[PDB]
C-alpha cells in the first residue's frame, strides 16, 4: 500500500513518533505498513499495533455513541441518520482493515502462545466493535465470531499462561465484557471476572515487584466491573 | 457501557 516504499524499522520508528504526538491515524497507518511487510511481530509491535486501532476506533465509537443517542432522541429530516452512518461505515471499515491484517496473515503465522493469544483477542475485541452497531442479516453471526475467537484465546491461555499473565488477564476482562454488553449473559460475565480474579490472586506470590504491579492493575479493573455488575 | 481493557 501507501507505506510499501518504506523500510520496516522505519515505520516502526514513527509509530513510535506519532504514539508521543497522539498522532493515532497516522500511527495505525505506519503499523499496517509494518504488518504488511510479512514478518512477524515482536512483542512491543503488538502493542503498537494495539494502541493504534484502539485509539482509532475508540474516537469512532464515542462518536457513534453520541450520535445513535441522538438518533433515538429523535424517534426531523435525515440528517442525523445519515451522519451516524456515514461514522457507522468508517468504524467497520477500520475493523475490517484490522482484521484483515489479523487474516492475512498474523495469527496463522503465530505459534507461541503469548502472540496467538494475543491476537486471536484481538479478532474478539473487533468483532465486538462490530457487533456494537450490527442490526442486520449477520448480527448473530458476527457475535458468534467475536465468541469463537475469544473461546480459542481462553483454550490456549488456560493451556499454556500463569493465571496472573496479564494478557490472559486482558483477554478475560474483555470476555467478560462481551458476554455483559453484547451476549446478554450478566452470569457468565460476572463468573468470568470473579473466577478469573480469585485465580490470578492465587498466583500473585510468584511474581516479582514488577509483575505483580502488571497483574494487580488488570485485576483492579476486574474488580471495578464487579462492583458495577453486583 | 461497561470499561473493556484501556491502553
Ligand atoms: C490485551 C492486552 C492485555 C495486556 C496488556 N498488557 C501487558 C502485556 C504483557 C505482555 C505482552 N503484551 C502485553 N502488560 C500490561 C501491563 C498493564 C496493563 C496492560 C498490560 C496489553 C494488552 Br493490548
Amino acid at each position: 500500500g501507501a507505506m510499501g516504499s518504506m523500510e520496516r524499522a522505519s515505520l516502526i520508528q514513527k509509530a513510535k513518533l506519532a504514539e508521543q504526538a497522539e498522532r493515532y491515524e497516522d500511527m495505525a497507518a505506519f503499523m499496517k505498513g509494518a504488518v504488511e511487510k510479512g514478518e512477524e511481530l515482536s512483542c512491543e509491535e503488538r502493542n503498537l499495533l494495539s494502541v493504534a486501532y484502539k485509539n482509532v476506533v475508540g474516537g469512532q465509537r464515542a462518536a457513534w455513541r453520541v450520535l445513535s443517542s441522538i438518533e433515538q432522541k429523535s424517534n426531523k429530516g435525515p440528517e442525523v441518520r445519515e451522519y451516524r452512518e456515514k461514522v457507522e461505515t468508517e468504524l467497520q471499515g477500520v475493523c475490517d482493515t484490522v482484521l484483515g491484517l489479523l487474516d492475512s496473515h498474523l495469527i496463522k503465522e503465530a505459534g507461541d502462545a503469548e502472540s496467538r493469544v494475543f491476537y486471536l483477542k484481538m479478532k474478539g475485541d473487533y468483532y465486538r466493535y462490530l457487533a456494537e452497531v450490527a442490526t442486520g442479516d449477520d448480527k448473530k453471526r458476527i457475535i458468534d465470531s467475536a465468541r469463537s475467537a475469544y473461546q480459542e484465546a481462553m483454550d490456549i491461555s488456560k493451556k499454556e499462561m500463569p493465571p496472573t499473565n496479564p494478557i490472559r488477564l486482558g483477554l478475560a476482562l474483555n470476555f467478560s465484557v462481551f458476554h455483559y454488553e453484547i451476549a446478554n449473559s450478566p452470569e457468565e460475565a460476572i463468573s468470568l471476572a470473579k473466577t478469573t480474579f480469585d485465580e490470578a490472586m492465587a498466583d500473585l506470590h510468584t511474581l516479582s515487584e514488577d509483575s505483580y504491579k502488571d497483574s494487580t492493575l488488570i485485576m483492579q479493573l476486574l474488580r471495578d466491573n464487579l462492583t458495577l455488575w453486583t | 457501557r461497561t470499561p473493556s481493557l484501556p491502553t
